[PDB]
């Protein structure tokens, strides 16, 4: 299967450094030109760098001399070494393959890896359950006071995916807070258990919170 | 550098109707040969961009004929015939002709569906949170349309505004609805100093505001 997977993103301070990776699989990596394209928090897409099969490299002026792209045509991996990181380098970094046809376009993109440039320090989240006070019942999880983004949220380890949506994280007092909503048939709760899983990579946190009905 | 300007910045459309998106460049984007390298990408929520059309009018593998591109000079247009809820996402134009390759700012396509009232649920602070000296009362307004909506909080019938935070989700790719959360944050001491917490939802689907609430008494 043709696929690209990026990794290495995280919280880095101004002037700091960070190296990102992109593992290619399913095609002859060495024959294709590759690129890194970033998406700012504003959702704007920006070309960062492109490296041809020939090894030639072209940088976006604003990162020229700070970023270093490279490739391991043996292990089929694309790298982006970043130095002197700035606030504006904050973005979702995407790895993309360039395909030629005798011209060129980006025909494959990976899921991206998040990079946040800031002096602020990491803060894990507090995870609280949201249980009701008659055919369906809605439950939820409150994930608050964490930094930086992102966090992942699943229900019952990802087996409970329908009737689920996560509200965007909102920044307030330099900390993010969001909540997740899950709706299931009332005839299966508290019967069949409902628990949300929350991970916050930056703080190496992984919390599971079971939504137990309030009695008292 | 070549600047790509897209219009409209947002675009409502009903299922079956046609959608039109424009991209204007700061200069003509012809290449040395005689071809224009303008591409269109679609980025569905949570996913990464995906090529739809390239070189102005050529559809990419797996792209229906419902999608078409055209244009010349600095004006390019993407037309989506018979819109299906799945076409939901942010469309972006792009040119690779000149260095550096640049993208337009994007046009968000939203699906218009029949209005729908929300389904409101209120939740008391968790014992776990109360323990740490804080308290948050949450309210969910799920699967409604249009996106616009108001939320009022009341503590013992006495409307409260300070300390409220609302956040909306993007439009769902399934039912074309929106959902929003309202979170009233107060201290434990303050929270326990009262009893009747109410959450009222006012939406255009009714003059009557959907009301849900609870009491620390049960």
């Amino acid at each position: 299967e043709v696929k690209l997977v990026e990794s290495g993103g995280g919280l880095v301070k101004p002037g700091g450094s960070l190296k990102l990776s992109c593992a290619a699989s399913g095609f002859t990596f060495s024959n294709y030109a590759m690129s890194w394209v970033r998406q700012t928090p504003e959702k704007r897409l920006e070309w960062v760098v492109s490296i041809s099969s020939g090894g030639s490299i072209y940088y976006l002026d604003s990162v020229k001399g700070r970023f270093t792209v490279s490739r391991d045509n043996a292990r089929n991996i694309l790298y982006l070494q970043m130095t002197s990181l700035r606030s504006e380098d904050t973005a979702m970094y995407f790895c993309a393959r360039v395909s030629h046809y005798d011209d060129w376009y980006f025909d494959v993109w990976g899921a991206g890896t998040s990079v946040t440039v800031s002096s602020a320090k990491t803060t894990p989240p507090s995870v609280y359950p949201l249980a009701p006070g008659n055919s369906m019942v809605t439950l939820g999880c409150l994930v608050k006071g964490y930094f930086p983004e992102p966090v992942t949220v699943t229900w019952n380890s990802g087996s409970l995916s329908s009737g689920v949506h996560t509200f965007p994280a909102v920044l307030q007092s330099d900390l993010y807070t969001l909540s997740s909503s899950v709706t299931v048939p009332s005839s299966t709760w508290p019967s069949e258990t409902v628990t949300c899983n929350v991970a916050h990579p930056a703080s190496s946190t992984k919390v599971d919170k079971k939504i137990v009905p309030r009695d008292c | 550098d070549v600047l790509m300007t897209q219009t409209p910045l947002s675009l409502p459309v009903s299922l079956g109707d046609q959608a039109s998106i424009s991209c204007r460049s700061s200069q003509t984007i012809v290449h040395s040969n005689g071809d224009t390298y303008l591409d269109w990408f679609l980025q569905k929520p949570g996913q990464s961009p995906k090529l739809l059309i390239y070189k102005v009018s050529n559809r990419f593998s797996g792209v229906p004929d419902r999608f078409s591109g055209s244009g010349s000079g600095t004006d390019f247009t993407l037309k989506i015939s018979r819109v299906e809820a799945e076409d939901l996402g942010v469309y972006y134009c792009f040119q690779g002709s000149h260095v550096p390759p640049t993208f337009g700012g994007g046009t968000k396509l939203e699906i218009k569906r029949a209005d729908a009232a929300p389904t409101v649920s209120i939740f008391p602070p968790s014992s776990e949170q109360l323990t740490s000296g804080g308290a948050s009362v949450v309210c969910f307004l799920n699967n409604f349309y249009p996106k616009d909506i108001n939320v009022k909080w009341k503590i013992d019938g006495s409307e409260r505004q300070n300390g409220v935070l609302n956040s909306w989700t993007d439009q769902d790719s399934k039912d074309s609805t929106y959902s929003m959360s309202s979170t009233l944050t107060l201290t434990k001491d303050e929270y326990e100093r009262h009893n009747s917490y109410t959450c009222e939802a006012t939406h255009k689907t009714s003059t009557s505001p959907i009301v849900k609430s609870f009491n620390r008494n049960e």
